[PDB]
DNA sequence: CTGTATTTAT
DNA sequence: GATAAATACAGACCTAAGTCCTTGAATGCCGCGT
DNA sequence: ACGCGGCATTCAAGGACT
């Protein structure tokens, strides 16, 4: 078909701050700031798909009213991460004179701010303070650690958290009711489980299920969206017997098409994040997994090395 | 509001080209006499004062005094956008946020309107008071620009030693040194080439090189430079216009021992 | 101090009756210290910097060979370094304002190349202030009105290497005729090595919560929000001595 | 075999310089009617369609259809190795490989033989669609290039609007905005300076500054450029040569 | 002492611009019979030798021979300090401390004075061996510079062939090939637009593109360049001034 | 950790 | 005024490696003015 | 024709890599 329909993530992107479901304290604080005015400098950080860009965009829209065209400067940090940007474009926008409602000021939105280079970030330090009376900067990034500490000092540290299953279920139910989709409770629960708090993943998976099969049922959602790799990897690592681990590997990972490097990397990540196993045993399994990773990266990527790694882990656990 | 129509756009183009390499932001005070403007250099060593009277404008109309904060690079680009023979009309509305430059040619019916967003510059309108100058000097502008450009290669300092009926410029640098001596002479045949000297007291002063380059960058404005010296006060460098001038107030070096 | 701020606001309102609205400004800039008696912590560093900048002219007459009683008379340039947000820039601005010098502020992160820094700051080192001369030179209370104090902020962001200007400024600051106040965040950096023996190091420390208790109580009383001093220590510990962030 | 001779060796120089920046890979296919060249930019935003005719060549001979692919960066380098007063000769064997360029002047006996290795470019679609565009206008190339280069400094997007005997070029950016208004006028004294515009429906679309600046590099070929516009159709930037034409098919932006 | 009144500052300007990007420090050996200048590059491939005679000076007087070390870039900066209708005067004391450059103008009211501080550089011995060359040709400097700049694009190795009254320049690159063929021609209407090929033995030599580009920088001195090829000796690249020569001895691979 | 520096307390 | 609490803070910074990225300096060609 | 004047392009040094 020549034309396409808009995705549900962008078509149903919240246009007001109330539609945002998660992080109730932060959303209420941003709504109070929007009503009262005098927006402070901030960095918004968290996981992908929990509503950081949407929150800042709704805040800017509501704060600036009809003046969003001029008062808002949109600059994807990854696209424009040079000191030249700060020297010319950001500085000229900050020195720009614009008549606004009393409380409100001009807003700079720098999405994906974690990718800004050191030079541009350091140059922004004085632009943040010199033109603060007229210009207010806003930062959105996946990881706040990439942003230098002095820049974090000048702004409010507003930190987001992974979306709870209840809020994702509420948003999914709202979209389902609005667009008349047939669903089952098991299917919605499975979509929430696969999303793992990423609302964007949940909505994309709902779109895929609806378009492909037409009914939101557990069977369809599992065929169209596979079970999360770390869970099968953890089940393989935490099996009681060696033969069980070998069987889980052969069936779920090797025969299904997962690569050796992916398997070993996910095993390392799961092992480092495991909590039931004591730290010493966890560390020695990490050692064995790292040896297997070294062999795979040197070029020996085979079922034999993965089985040997499982055998070493089981020997380590069996004392 | 304000509707100021220039006879020609090349005049404003050359004027803005005169002092865009020294100061980046200027406040244009548009009053019933005309547009007086002064802005401090970023190094706070040079001050540029510009006035253009109503006589320059074909039709100048102002309702209320307003401030025009502009960026020199953007203004230079906009004037570059227009042709030489157009009549440039500056139009501003109430509570100005942008300036509507109006290049228009009477020969054709082409009309080009460029809107320059007004920059918000906060600076004090420091007052300027004249004082008695020991040395008032006028030279051909081309020779002045040439000698400054020549000595600036050797060093970053220009030393103006006006001895009795003598004008000596000395530059001392790491690799070589240069000295130029100019003798006052007046020619009745060509008034432009003639050199005039007034010396109440002798003055010896040293000035920065890059500021002097930025000063002589305004050579296109006037054929004759207006140079006035005071030992403890900034030296006024003036380029005379039909209805105004381009003042340059430069700070000297420290004359240690 | 809350009552004093209310009186100041009333005087400002009367003057306006006779341009940015106060509530528009952020709390960091609206409660910025206007005099050196309001800076919280690092009192010894402020006193030492004030004494150095006051005796700079006397050391200049002595050609900087003599160190003096305090010892801050043999160094032409001074460096203020510490954790971010503790008040180095405010202290430098305030000591420059009190003693009557003309403040010239350059952001080294914005201007880090050899060419721009070289030209600008070089023609700034040995030049008087046209703003200082035209700013009522007639009264003789402030002789230092002509001269410049170049407070170069964000010195830690200059380009490194010989082609970088961070090593050029080391050669630059020893031959200057105006006070230089460099400010950086991470003094113990490989790029900042040329600067140990050419600058008067001044280590601004993290202020203790007791000093900022009064300031926080004042800004809480003014803004009609209730603050209990028992949680102020936890706020400072969480923020790690950063007054701006708290 | 192919033996194509240019009386003005600088003509092919100017044609290649017109679209050297736009594209690097072009298939110069030579037939009996003349050389036809077509290429697409890496971003796939501009289509270049060159059509040289036999009238341009002093002596043109093409025994069989042949497809000669080359790199514009290297070919332009080859062309800058000739003086103004020379005659170019394009030579290609029966099997297309290692095209030979000959710069010859007979007034002073000098010979310049240069070679360029051919390349296998698979894309040989060779399709252009003739459409009844909503508006067809013609203006001098110098004026259009001046307008484009003057408005490219304000922003990266230039908007062209066609209305009843009014042509407007609008560019709104971060430092400001600007709009140039011109009208179709006919001057009998100097026909070259006249501006024509035949409009059927109002036209409103925006183009990119980089591609427009790349297109106006072709102003060195012809003194007048014809521009045809239509609703959601590729803008046709046509430079007419003595024997043929050079057309730039621009794709507008999305509203 | 040394007193040399040059006919025009522009002439010495072109002589200096002949070898700007070639060498950085040179020592001008000043004697009664003109001035000599020799320089050797860091790659040990070219030998710049500059000889200008007394007849090239309007007035030249030097009783005591003096060594005059100078820096090229600062010398050019000094040269970029006078009008092109001015005459140059070189005046120095017996102490080799600074070199005084005097700009004299026809109107006696405009005088310019400049100085150039000397530097000490270890000079190298004179390479004036006149080994026999197989072939000798002379072509205008502008055409040769155009050919060199044109063929330097294809490849960094220049092939020059002279055999049976043919002159060839070949530059085989990765993208294609280049071959410029020129025959010797003598023109009565204009002498400078003539090619004088005098061959005694065939020559097949390979030369570096960058060094050739450096040599063709001296095209502003003379309208024609005299180029001599030898299969066992470095080729000579000579530009003929009013009463002097600028020579490059490029050692082939 | 150990060693040095600064501010409030005895 | 000296000696204790009470604590913030400095101890130090390398050479290779492959590839991408950025920033400033040095470089080139090309348009305008005289 | 002949010389500067910005502006595009090429070169070189520093930092980072989970
Ligand atoms: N000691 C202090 N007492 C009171 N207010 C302070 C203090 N330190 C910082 N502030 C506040 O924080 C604002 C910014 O202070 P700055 O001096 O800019 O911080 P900084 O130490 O320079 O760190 P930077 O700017 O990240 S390098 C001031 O305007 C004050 O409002
Ligand atoms: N808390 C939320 N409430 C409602 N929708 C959300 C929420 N978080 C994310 N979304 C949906 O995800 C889409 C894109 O999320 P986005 O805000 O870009 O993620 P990120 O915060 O990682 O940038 C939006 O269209 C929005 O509909
Ligand atoms: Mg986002
Ligand atoms: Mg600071």
């Amino acid at each position: 078909t020549l034309s396409l329909q808009l995705p549900w993530v962008e078509k149903y992107r919240p246009q007001v701050l109330s539609d945002i479901v998660g992080n109730k304290e932060t959303i209420d604080r941003l709504q109070q700031i929007a009503k009262d005015g005098n927006m402070p400098h901030m960095i918004i950080s968290g996981m992908p798909g929990i509503g950081k860009t949407t929150s800042v965009h709704c805040l800017a829209h509501e704060l600036l009213g009809r003046s969003y065209a001029d008062g808002v400067l949109e600059l994807n940090a990854s696209d424009d991460r040079g000191i030249d940007v700060v020297r010319n474009q950001i500085k000229h926008f900050a020195q720009k004179k614009l008549h606004l409602p009393p409380g409100k000021h001009k807003i700079v939105i720098l999405d994906e701010a974690d990718s800004m280079t050191a030079g541009a970030q350091q140059a922004l330090r004085r632009t943040m303070e010199l033109y603060s009376n007229s210009t207010r900067f806003a930062f959105a990034c996946n990881q706040s650690n990439k942003i230098i500490e002095p820049l974090q000092s000048r702004c409010a540290i507003l930190r987001y958290s992974k979306l709870s299953d209840e809020d994702v279920l509420k948003r999914l139910l709202q979209i389902i009711k609005l667009e008349d989709v047939k669903y089952t409770n098991d299917g919605l629960e499975a979509i929430i489980f696969t999303a793992e708090g990423d609302m964007r993943q949940a909505i994309n998976n709902l779109q895929s299920t609806v378009a492909g099969h037409g009914l939101v049922n557990a069977d369809n959602v599992f065929k169209i969206v596979d079970s999360p790799h770390p869970l099968i990897v953890k089940k393989m690592l935490l099996a009681s017997n060696l033969e069980d681990s070998i069987q889980i590997l052969r069936t779920d990972l090797w025969k299904k098409g997962y690569s050796s490097i992916d398997i070993v990397t996910t095993s390392f990540r799961v092992t480092k994040n495991l909590a039931q196993v004591k730290e010493s045993v966890r560390l020695e399994m990490i050692k064995e997994i790292g040896l297997t990773h070294m062999r795979i990266l040197e070029g020996v990527g085979t079922y034999l090395q993965l089985a040997s790694m499982l055998a070493k882990i089981h020997k380590l656990n069996n004392k | 509001m304000l509707e100021a129509k220039f006879e020609e756009a090349s005049l404003f183009k050359r004027i803005i080209d005169g002092f865009k390499d020294c100061v980046q932001l200027v406040n244009f005070q548009c009053k019933e006499d005309g547009i007086i403007a002064q802005a401090v250099d970023d190094s706070r060593v040079l001050l540029v004062s510009l006035e253009i009277g109503v006589e320059a404008f074909q039709e100048y109309r102002c309702d209320h005094p307003v401030t025009l904060g502009m960026d020199l690079t953007s203004l230079s680009k906009i004037l570059r956008c227009g042709n030489n023979t157009d009549t440039l009309t500056l139009i501003a509305d109430n509570t100005p946020d942008s300036i509507i430059l109006l290049f228009e040619d009477t020969k054709k019916d082409r009309i080009a309107e460029y809107s320059l967003k007004l920059m918000d510059i906060d600076a004090d309108f420091l007052k300027i008071e004249e004082l008695q100058y020991d040395s008032t000097l006028s030279l051909p502008s081309s020779e002045f620009s040439k000698i400054v450009r020549d000595l600036s290669q050797l060093s970053d300092s220009i030393n103006i030693m006006i001895t009795k009926e003598t004008i000596k410029f000395v530059a001392d640098g790491d690799i070589g040194s240069g000295s130029v001596i100019i003798k006052p002479f007046v020619d009745m045949e060509h008034p432009e080439t003639s050199i005039k000297l007034e010396m109440d007291q002798p003055v010896d002063l040293t000035f920065g090189a890059k500021y002097l380059l930025d000063i002589i960058k305004g050579s296109s404005l006037s054929d004759r430079v207006g140079i006035r010296l005071s030992s403890e006060a900034p030296a006024l460098f003036q380029f005379d216009l039909k209805s105004g001038f381009l003042q340059f107030f430069l700070a000297p070096k420290f004359n240690d021992e | 101090e809350a009552e004093l701020l209310v009186k100041k606001e009333e005087e400002r309102s009367k003057k306006l009756a006779a341009v940015v609205r106060e509530e528009d400004k952020l709390w960091t800039v609206k409660y910025a210290p206007t005099n050196l008696q309001q800076v919280c912590g690092n009192k010894g560093s402020v006193m030492k910097l004030k004494n150095w900048l006051a005796n700079w002219e006397n050391s200049k007459k002595n050609s900087f060979k003599h160190a003096g009683k305090d010892g801050s008379g043999v160094f032409r340039a001074a460096m203020l370094y510490g954790p971010p947000g503790i008040g180095k820039t405010t202290a430098a601005h305030l000591v420059a304002q009190e003693l009557g010098y003309d403040i010239l502020e350059q952001n080294a992160s914005d201007v880090r190349s050899k060419t721009l820094l070289n030209a600008g700051v070089k023609n700034a080192l040995d030049n008087m202030s046209v703003v200082g001369y035209f700013k009522h030179n007639e009264e003789a209370q402030n002789l230092n009105g002509k001269h410049f104090v170049i407070i170069m902020d964000e010195v830690d962001g200059m380009s490194g290497g010989d082609r970088g200007g961070v090593g050029q400024l080391a050669q630059f600051c020893r031959k200057t005729s105006t006070p230089l106040i460099l400010i950086c965040n991470e003094r113990n950096l490989p790029k900042m090595r040329p600067f140990d023996r050419v600058c008067l190091d001044i280590q601004f420390r993290r202020p203790d919560a007791n000093s900022i208790k009064s300031r926080l109580m004042t800004i809480a009383i003014r803004e009609k929000f209730k603050l209990d001093p028992n949680v102020i220590d936890r706020l400072i510990q969480t923020t790690r001595g950063d007054i701006r962030q708290v």
